[PDB]
């Protein structure tokens, strides 16, 4: 139902781009969220995008470090990080809104590792 | 030219049966709602109703209206709204509402290339909210507005909000025209109502209101306080000058009676006991007890004047203490809430 | 001839699609509005609304209605207005309006050889303008009327008056019963809503109050009641019941004046100016009554003190009262 | 920003015992809290959407009770594989999540 | 059978949008009014209701036929299909065309082609008033009607009969609570506005106010209380408290009477003619009170000047009172 | 059967020309009217109108609608009311009337085998009748309801009740709160207007006011104050201030009661009876005060004159008052 | 009945001079007067109908002024042919005509 | 547009004379007809008014019962009939038509009636 890229290892200070491909529906109807999860910690919200108008909302603490852009023809969302340090090494998920504003469907997830 | 668009439109409306909803045998039709309040009308306590002026917006996906053309977004005239399907949305507790028809029916129809219909009206909604006037005039109550679909169960039509719910009901800054109350905030909620026919989805929106006290400060409280102080002042004058003190005691009670008449005029009839009524009853009781004390002193002066002078001095030193104590207790009790 | 015009109109309206406005694909259409005010019936503070009647005229160029055989300016019946396209235009802050239907729906449709359609209505609008009564009665109101296209964004429709100096007429002849017109202005704006950007026209005229009639009815009674305190001061110190009764009468009369004026004034929560004036006069007569109560209470000790206090008050009050009135009238004007 | 407090931190109960987890919201959130289940090394799943509503394909043992600011997830007969992390997240505003609760067999 | 053919043949090839003779000569419409009952005039809003029958007749060349009837009385239903001149009332606040059980519109077709078209209407017209002579005022309220969307070149109004005999009022129906209908006047004019030159028919109804009520309403209590203030002089100067009460009672009665009179008086910026009489009637009592106060002051030092002031006031007050009454009642009537 | 009725209705409505009334070239078609009054809501003196709710029923013979196949009485859905012919009937003096529509528009169409058609409405009418309030409150009203035809002259239509005794029903059950019914009459007439002679019916019923209520509310306070004013005479002429207290308080109370009763009663700006009565009592107490003032003036010279005048007043005043009351109540009742 | 008065009775004016004729009505007439020009031994023609309206085919030198009960016909440039009788007749009621004015060249 | 009248008439006292005016260029049924007599060297004086629609005729109260006006719509003519003539009745007679605010625009050439 949802597809993501494999694990990605990057050197500190270099931007990286992650992809989330939907299958079985058109994202022009619903939003697309992005969530990050550090090892053995609570979930955290990165931001959401509305493919209809292209408007995006970000968590202020993550503002300016991530950009979310969508392509309707390929039916895909793209999360491009900024210069990331060794701190933000965690898993990422893309989610779709549900019936009562619950993120029901989630991708398998991708692990972004930072090493020198 | 326009002939291309006319042919597109006629091919589109051909075979479109408005009695059926979109996607009958398939998934349920999902409608997205939004409310923009242009102005919050006067809230009438006597009828317990509030008027509101809204820009009701709805959006729903429909498969049959998709087309392939150069325009890619069609802003159509208002009169086309009656031919396509339109979900019925009746406010559950609206006493009487009116859709404006100023120079053309206030409706806008916007058809996208995908088939995502947008349809908005302008409404003046007059809705009832029950109130608890026990804490009057220190009351703070919330007036609701609940709208849901008609003739369609939850199995067939489900309502949702277009944006994050907190930012769905949007109120204009200068739109608020409230003479007396004051607007604090807005809240939204989704719910399901079960009835004899079936289950129906219902959107609820609460508008929180609070009442300004400045009017009633100088309206009734200050007159009664001034009257209590005046009627108590009469105890200092000499007991020999009888007619002056009698006129004093009569005028105080008459002014109190007029004040009570006005206070009863203030609010619609209720079984409750309002706080202002409590305060005025105590104020009247105090002035009446003072008059009774003066009367008994004037009757007692002949038998034993020394006890009368002692009674006068004791009343002087006793009455303002109890009055101020009660005022402090009452004001603290109803302000802490 | 007659048959020429008959066949021309019949072939114009045939094959004419009402759903789509002129120039659907390309540039936006141009609409010019020309208000003509007939009268402002009533301006109510209780509801804060002002009824007004107007002839409302819109002119725009429609290409599909272009004819060249007849040189006359065709003036079709009003019924034809249900078939031609007409721009939807709603007032923003109206509560209740209705087109007059005395004999027919009063709309005028006037065509032109090049297609400059002219469309006219006679509308009675009850609009609501927020009024500030802090400075009542000496107050200035700024009541407006707002016009917006409800269904077409600025990419589709345009609004402009047909000559600003001659955009709105008939304001001079208006003779309001209570207020007085001062000035009117015409503004063109673009308002941004959630769905798009929409054009807007604004017509706003000031309103000044006629302080002349309003002073005479209310401001004199307070002075007349306050003079009673001085008259009481000019009483011999021996008489007590009479002056005490005069003071109590002044207090009761001030209270009754406040109540009656409130029963006659437009009811609003926030405190007004005339309320401050009445409160000042009430405080003055109350202080006079308390002063004479003190005089009567300390009279048995020494009458020289009583006469001294009487003289002090007689030389004290008429100056403080005039100073208060000076500050009052210099602050509210 | 709305903050959620989830209690208790971690708990260890045996098979067949009733279990109750509580979620507290600082600000107002009206019947929009959802409850997600996440097993180790798997993507989270949705258990309860809204309040007292079960997503399709979830056993009937899970129940939820809601209010203005208090929320409760209740399990009756608890199977062996039902131990996993549970998160209560609200979406009344920009969505946020609680700390999370890890459930382990004793 | 035959009438169905005669009737369908007319409407065949008939287009309602075009008035008769579009390129031909101007159309001349004749008008007549029958005022069934003259509604109650109001003073607070300056509006009067009226109930009318409204008859119009024009010569339409296309509807001529030949048949055995020579006059067709048709149902109201066919009124919508033929052309119908739009005649609107230039100063109607909100009229209503009655449709009790079927639309009250009668249409008659003559064999030559002279249509006849009558309606029943209720019109709430507005007439500005001038109350400087209240309650002796006599004013005329106008009713002006004209065409809409037709210049002088296209439609011209005339009176069906001699203009003095056109507007006919029913004798029994005319009901006025307060005023009294006097006469009717008609006029024809040309009014120029932004769109063009329109012909306007004007009808003034004259009104005169009844006075029998305000005599025993306000004027008589004022005169009686003034005469009581005069009698106040005759009282023995010894009973000083009784004289003070006698003086205060007149002032209290004047206050109550003045408030009662203000309650009914219509709110206008002008100073009504009754308010001057009220001011004089209210000032004479204060003059008598001032005289009594000066007597109470003078009595201690000198009795001679007290007696002289009493005598002179007695011989002086009623003379000026009567002179003023004569002037007031002579000026207005 | 179903199909027989279906095809019968279809063949009736086919080839039906609505705008042609039955028997177009022949004699007039009789129309019988029948009224069932449910209630009379309110009867106001301020606006001079009364509200009624009724069932209106018209029966007319029509040769076109006639069938011999089915003996049943067909009753059609009210939607058919537009397709058939219906006689137009307007109430001459209604100000605002509307047909009740709750679930559908309340009207019934009932055919018959011989062709008689029955057509029924449910109407609420705010009719207007002139009220003569000279003898208010004790008066009799003759409020009416006038029915006419607006389209067809007396040559084409005839109006008559279906049994004069049983035409109007439900009148006995009518219970006005403040009035009570006495009698009603039915009239048939022809009225000449400038376009012809039109038939008409009139339903007119009397209204009598209940005297019992107004007495206790209005007349008792004035009479009590007038009688209590007489206690002034029994006091000895030495106590001047005491007697002047009553002589003043009576007049002040009379003025206050007059103002209150003016505020309460329905405002009508012309002379009525209760005003005459209150003015009489006011004049009586005023004359009592005047005679005592004159006594107090001429007292110092001769006391015997004062005692004689007191005796004369005691023996004369109640007799004059009783004579006045007797003449009043005999002239009115 | 409504009666008209015309002034002056007979006046003589030279060529090129402004001439004024006045018509006073006893009752009220609301601008329904008309002016007729009658040459010797001919049929009266129409010059001004109503108030200040010129009949077709009439020179512009003729002007009319009207009021409630006062009406005036004004001639500017005057020629030889312009001399003839003039009548002011009102049609507000049953029509009647004034006495008439005779105008002769000097 | 044009009005035609009969020739001059000579009649002895005590007899009746009839005058008729014919209108060409318009139907009489539309507008009214006015008859006005004028004595030599005196002001115009109105006689009567007739309406072809209803046949209603109004007369100057001094002439009521002395003259009778009739219309024949078939022949499109108007007819005035006088009775009980005297030597003072000799005057010229004019037949006119009203229009454009009751102007009485078109008059006939004029008929002369002499009593001897
Ligand atoms: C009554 O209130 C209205 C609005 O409440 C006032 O209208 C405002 O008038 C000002 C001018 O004094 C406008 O400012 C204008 O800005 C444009 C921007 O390009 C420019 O042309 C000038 O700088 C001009 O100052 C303002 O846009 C307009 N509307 C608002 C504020 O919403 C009005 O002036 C008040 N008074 C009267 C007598 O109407
Ligand atoms: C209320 O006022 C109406 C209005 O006049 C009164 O109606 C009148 O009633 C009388 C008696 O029914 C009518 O007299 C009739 O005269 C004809 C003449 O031929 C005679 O044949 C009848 O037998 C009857 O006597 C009178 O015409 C009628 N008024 C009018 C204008 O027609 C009515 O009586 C008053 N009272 C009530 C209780 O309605
Ligand atoms: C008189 C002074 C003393 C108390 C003052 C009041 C104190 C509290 C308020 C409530 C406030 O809201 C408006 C001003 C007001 C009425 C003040 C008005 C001026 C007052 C009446
Ligand atoms: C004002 C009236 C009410 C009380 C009257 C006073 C009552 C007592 C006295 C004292 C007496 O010595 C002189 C008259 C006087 C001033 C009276 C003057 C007229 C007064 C002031
Ligand atoms: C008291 C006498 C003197 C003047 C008379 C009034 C003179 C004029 C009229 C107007 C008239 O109408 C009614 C009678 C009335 C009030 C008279 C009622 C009896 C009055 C008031
Ligand atoms: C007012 C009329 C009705 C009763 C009349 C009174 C009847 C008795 C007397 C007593 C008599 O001695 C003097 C006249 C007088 C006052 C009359 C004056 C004129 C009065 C007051
Ligand atoms: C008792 C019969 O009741 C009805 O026939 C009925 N008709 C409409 N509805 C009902 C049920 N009912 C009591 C409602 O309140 C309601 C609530 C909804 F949300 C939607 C429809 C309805
Ligand atoms: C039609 O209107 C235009 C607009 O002013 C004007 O110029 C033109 O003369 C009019 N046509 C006629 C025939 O008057
Ligand atoms: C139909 O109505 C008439 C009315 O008089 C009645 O006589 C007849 O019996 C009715 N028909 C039936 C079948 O009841």
């Amino acid at each position: 139902q949802l597809q993501q890229s494999g694990a990605e290892l990057v050197k500190p200070g270099a931007s990286v781009k992650l992809s989330c491909t939907a299958s079985g529906f058109n994202i022009k109807d619903t939003y697309m969220y992005w969530v990050k999860q550090r090892p053995e910690q609570g979930l955290e919200w990165i931001g959401r995008i509305d493919p209809a108008n292209g408007d995006t909302k970000y968590d202020p603490k993550f503002q300016g470090k991530a950009t979310i852009t969508t392509d309707t023809f390929s039916n895909t969302a793209y999360l491009q990080l900024s210069s990331l340090t060794s701190e933000d090494t965690a898993v990422y998920y893309c989610a779709r809104k549900g019936l009562r504003w619950a993120m029901d469907y989630w991708g398998q997830g991708t692990s972004v590792t930072v090493s020198t | 030219n326009t002939t291309v668009f006319t042919r597109i439109l006629d091919r589109l409306l051909d075979g479109y049966d408005n009695r059926l909803r979109p996607g009958l045998g398939e998934r349920v039709t999902e409608v997205k709602t939004d409310i923009f309040v242009t102005s919050f009308g006067p809230v009438s306590d006597h009828d317990m109703e509030y008027t509101i002026d809204v820009f009701f917006r709805q959006s729903w996906k429909d498969e049959r209206l998709k087309f392939k053309g150069p325009m890619t977004v069609l802003r159509l005239n208002n009169l086309m709204a009656s031919k396509i399907w339109t979900p019925d949305t009746f406010f559950h507790n609206g006493k009487k509402s009116v859709a404006h028809n100023m120079t053309m029916p206030n409706k806008l129809l916007r058809i996208t290339e995908d088939g995502t219909l947008l349809y908005t009206m302008r409404l003046t909604v007059r809705a009832e909210c029950p109130m608890h006037l026990e804490d009057f005039p220190m009351d703070a109550h919330a007036c609701p507005l609940k709208f849901g679909s008609y003739a369609y169960t939850r199995a067939e039509v489900v309502y949702e909000w277009t944006r994050e719910p907190a930012r769905s009901v949007v109120v204009a800054e200068d739109g608020s025209r409230l003479n007396q109350y004051d607007l604090l905030g807005q809240t939204v909620d989704s719910g399901i109502v079960q009835s004899s026919t079936g289950e129906y989805v219902v959107m609820t929106t609460h508008f929180h209101l609070k009442r300004k006290i400045g009017y009633f400060v100088i309206q009734t409280y200050l007159p009664c306080i001034m009257t209590v102080i005046l009627s108590q002042v009469s105890f200092w004058l000499n007991r020999e000058s009888v007619p002056a003190r009698t006129v004093f005691g009569v005028t105080t009670v008459l002014t109190m009676t007029t004040l009570s008449i006005s206070a009863r005029n203030s609010l619609p009839k209720v079984a409750y006991a309002t706080a202002m009524d409590w305060f005025i009853a105590v104020c009247y009781a105090f002035v009446f007890s003072a008059l009774i004390e003066f009367a008994t002193v004037n009757y007692f002066t002949k038998s034993q004047p020394a006890r009368a002078a002692k009674i006068d001095r004791l009343s002087r030193i006793a009455f303002p203490l109890l009055f101020g104590i009660f005022n402090l207790v009452y004001w603290a009790t109803y302000l802490n809430r | 001839n007659m048959s020429l015009v008959k066949e021309t109109v019949d072939r114009l309206l045939k094959g004419y699609d009402i759903r789509l406005r002129p120039d659907f694909g390309g540039p936006p259409v141009a609409v010019g509005m020309n208000i003509d005010i007939a009268s402002i019936d009533m301006v109510s503070e209780v509801n804060m609304d002002y009824t007004l009647t107007m002839y409302f005229q819109q002119a725009w160029r429609d290409k599909r209605l272009s004819y060249n055989v007849i040189p006359l300016n065709l003036t079709l019946d009003n019924r034809v207005a249900d078939q031609l396209w007409v721009p939807d235009t709603y007032f923003l802050n109206d509560k209740k309006s209705f087109v007059h239907g005395v004999t027919v729906k009063n709309r005028m449709i006037r065509l032109h050889p090049d297609g400059t359609v002219l469309y006219g209505l006679r509308i009675t609008t009850t609009a609501a303008c927020m009024m500030d009564l802090r400075r009542y009665p000496l107050d200035e109101q700024n009541c407006t009327l707002e016009i917006e296209s409800y269904g077409y964004t600025t990419d589709d429709i345009e609004f402009y008056w047909r000559g600003d100096d001659n955009a709105v007429t008939g304001v001079t002849k208006i003779e309001l019963p209570q207020f007085s017109i001062v000035d009117y202005k015409l503004i063109t704006k673009k308002v941004v809503f959630s769905t798009g950007s929409y054009p807007r026209l604004s017509l706003s005229f000031k309103l000044k109050r006629n302080i002349g009639y309003f002073i005479l009815q209310t401001y004199m009674p307070s002075i007349l009641i306050t003079i009673l305190s001085w008259v009481s001061f000019w009483i011999n110190y021996d008489a007590s019941a009479a002056r005490v009764a005069l003071g109590i009468t002044t207090v009761l009369t001030m209270t009754t004046i406040n109540t009656h004026l409130r029963e006659t004034l437009p009811k609003i929560p926030y405190v007004k100016a005339i309320d401050m004036y009445l409160m000042g006069c009430f405080v003055f007569v109350f202080m006079a009554l308390l002063e004479y109560a003190l005089v009567n209470y300390i009279f048995f000790s020494q009458p020289a003190r009583a006469a001294a206090i009487d003289r002090w008050s007689r030389i004290f009050f008429p100056v403080v009262f005039s100073f208060f009135n000076i500050v009052y009238w210099l602050y509210y004007v | 920003n709305i903050v959620m407090t989830q209690s208790p931190k971690s708990m260890s109960m045996s098979v067949g015992e009733r279990v109750t987890l509580s979620c507290k919201a600082s600000e107002y959130v009206g019947t929009y809290v959802s409850w997600y289940q996440q097993k180790p090394e798997q993507s989270p799943k949705l258990l309860i959407y809204g309040a007292s509503n079960r997503y399709t394909g979830v056993p009937d043992r899970f129940t939820g009770s809601g209010s203005a600011t208090d929320f409760t997830l209740t399990i009756g007969s608890v199977q062996a594989e039902d131990l996993a992390d549970y998160h209560c997240g609200q979406s009344y505003s920009y969505p946020t999540f609680g700390a999370g609760t890890k459930l382990e067999l004793k």
